[PDB]
């Protein structure tokens, strides 16, 4: 059985990078040349690994990752990066083997009067441990005074929207973003080339 | 770098009338442009935040447009008081970048200077130097030729001038020059002039006194 | 919320200053906060500035030299500033700046160069209306603060910008247009302060 890179690439709607998804590949066989040549991914950059060597080997879990993010913090999607997305949102651990894709996505994510669903965290008083995810909604506090959930002065929202338009700069574009993180347990490992 | 590109580099208009200051951005900067004040000696002001939106206890004549790459800084109606220097700043991409500023200036009906000169004082001629000092004060517009006679001998190169900023009020400016010479030079002559000539005078004025009468 | 910036003056060429930044009203280790200087003269420059949770990024121009920092206990931040050039002679700034409300300090102006503090020599500018002065020559390390009459003497004063003389010492004069009248029945005098040098002068005009 073919595992379900379809689920997870072509899928419909992504999620914003403060609530990533996660896909746990389990029990299934994986073609990863196949993603390769799409010629449609504008980063796909593996660490400690090749898209060929992988078909070789063996793993007992797959995850795959999925968000939303503008075209100018795709480079934060890497090990030792640091910025808004990297500390606040999604954080790759420095020693990190798995893939990074990511494609262009203005034509699916972006609307005439602003797409402003997809959101980021701007406030954070700690970077995220590599592989957390903070759905925090909470107001965050920035003095003394304690904030009783009302935004305001020292009180902040902790998410912030992006205004993906249709003619917004690349960098200003949406970018949907699949990272596949490769996992050897002491256990079983169930996908395979 | 994202470089922004302001409205070149003095711009005048007279009280009431508008004044629409550009700022050209070299890519997509979203509405994450911000507007500062900064009136002379001061700190940097925030008047626009996002590029519309007026931040707290700022007067309505402030207004800010704009959405990708261009955009625009408009004062309703010119106040003695906004005399300043504008700038815009990108703060949502990193090299966080400002534009060159631009300086707004009052226009204002023409006012001749008042002329005064300064001989120098004993304290200074003991330490061998001369300063003759010149002052135009309170005068429109800011351009005023100051020309230094020494015996009717045009002097060149001894001299140094400072004109002050527009004054919030009356919107006029002063200037200050200052010419340097040597106790032994000084000593050699007898009558120093402060020769002016300015828009707001039909002809030449000049101020002079004789060394040591 | 206040902003109070420290630490800067005078220092030669290829040496450290280290700013200060006292806030009150936000907790500084919660908060955006970049530092941005001016040259004398020329427009804005962003420096650094460090995040929220700590990470911390600066401009090309004080890469490997400039450092910011915090301390929670105190409330501070701090911009460590090692192989100085002088290009780098401004005034700092620290700013809850980027993201959060914003606030913008007074500034704290840092000279790099290997000349050397001089204190002014003060000299009278001796006077319908009438006009009398003070010649304020020959300092270096800059600002030097003019008043007149302890403060009393506003009205009718312009003190000019500085101008730089060859010799690499500044002079400014400070004029005050009065009426004539009072000339012999008002006594005028000139308190000019140049902190660089701890010098205060006090001179009457006649």
């Amino acid at each position: 059985n073919l595992c379900p890179f379809g689920e997870v690439f072509n899928a419909t709607r992504f999620a914003s990078v403060y609530a990533w998804n996660r896909k746990r590949i389990s029990n299934c066989v994986a073609d990863y040349s196949v993603l390769y040549n799409s010629a449609s991914f504008s980063t796909f950059k593996c660490y400690g690994v090749s898209p060929t060597k992988l078909n070789d080997l063996c793993f007992t879990n797959v995850y795959a990752d999925s968000f939303v993010i503008r075209g100018d913090e795709v480079r934060q999607i890497a090990p030792g990066q640091t910025g808004k997305i990297a500390d606040y949102n999604y954080k790759l651990p420095d020693d990190f083997t798995g893939c990074v894709i990511a494609w262009n996505s203005n034509n699916l994510d972006s609307k005439v009067g602003g797409n402003y669903n997809y959101l980021y965290r701007l406030f954070r008083k700690s970077n995220l441990k590599p592989f957390e995810r903070d759905i925090s909604t909470e107001i965050y506090q920035a003095g003394s005074t304690p904030c009783n959930g009302v935004e305001g002065f020292n009180c902040y929202f902790p998410l912030q929207s992006y205004g993906f338009q249709p003619t917004n700069g690349v960098g200003y574009q949406p970018y949907r973003v699949v990272v596949l993180s490769f996992e050897l347990l002491h256990a079983p490992a169930t996908v395979c080339g | 770098d994202i470089q922004m590109t302001q409205s070149p580099s003095p711009l005048s208009a007279s009280v009431g009338d508008r004044v629409t200051i550009t700022c050209q951005a070299s890519q997509d900067i979203r509405n994450f442009l911000n507007w500062y004040q900064q009136k002379p000696g001061k700190a940097p002001k925030l008047l626009i935040h996002d590029a519309s939106k007026l931040e707290a206890g700022v007067p309505s004549r402030f207004s800010g447009s704009g959405s990708g790459t261009d955009f625009t800084f408009t004062i309703s109606s010119l106040q003695p008081e906004d005399i300043a220097t504008y700038y815009c700043q990108q703060y949502d991409n990193l090299p966080l970048t400002f534009g060159g500023g631009t300086k707004v200036e009052i226009k204002r009906t023409v006012a001749a200077p008042s002329v005064f000169i300064f001989p120098p004082s004993d304290e200074q001629l003991k330490s061998g130097t001369a300063s003759v000092v010149c002052l135009l004060n309170n005068f429109y517009p800011r351009e005023a030729k100051v020309q230094w006679k020494v015996d009717n001998a045009l002097q060149s190169g001894n001299s140094q001038e400072s004109v002050t900023e527009q004054d919030s009020k009356d919107s006029t400016y002063s200037l200050s020059s200052t010419l340097t010479l040597s106790k032994a030079d000084y000593e050699k002559h007898k009558v120093y002039a402060c020769e002016v000539t300015h828009q707001g005078l039909s002809s030449p004025v000049t101020k002079s006194f004789n060394r040591g009468e | 919320v206040q902003l109070v910036e420290s630490g800067g003056g005078l220092i030669q060429p290829g040496g450290s200053l280290r700013l200060s930044c006292v806030v009150s009203g936000f907790t500084v280790s919660s908060n955006y906060m970049s530092w941005i200087r001016q040259a004398p003269g020329k427009g804005l420059e962003w420096v650094s500035v460090i995040y929220s949770g700590g990470s911390t990024f600066y401009a090309d121009s004080v890469k490997g030299r400039f450092t910011i920092s915090r301390d929670s206990s105190q409330n501070t931040l701090y911009l460590q500033m090692n192989s100085l050039r002088a290009e780098d002679t401004a005034v700092y700034y620290c700013a809850r700046h980027p993201y959060g409300d914003h606030a913008w300090g007074q500034g704290t102006l840092v000279t790099v160069s290997s000349a050397s503090t001089k204190g002014p020599s003060v000299f009278p500018l001796a006077p319908g209306t009438a006009a009398l002065g003070c010649l304020v020559k020959d300092y270096f390390p800059e600002p030097v603060t003019v008043s007149w009459n302890s403060g009393a003497l506003t009205s009718g004063v312009h003190t000019f910008p500085a101008v730089l003389q060859s010799s690499g010492l500044y002079s400014l004069s400070s004029v005050v247009t009065v009426p004539s009248s009072s000339l012999g029945t008002q006594t005028y005098i000139c308190n000019v302060n140049h902190k660089p040098s701890n010098t205060k002068v006090d001179k009457k005009v006649e």
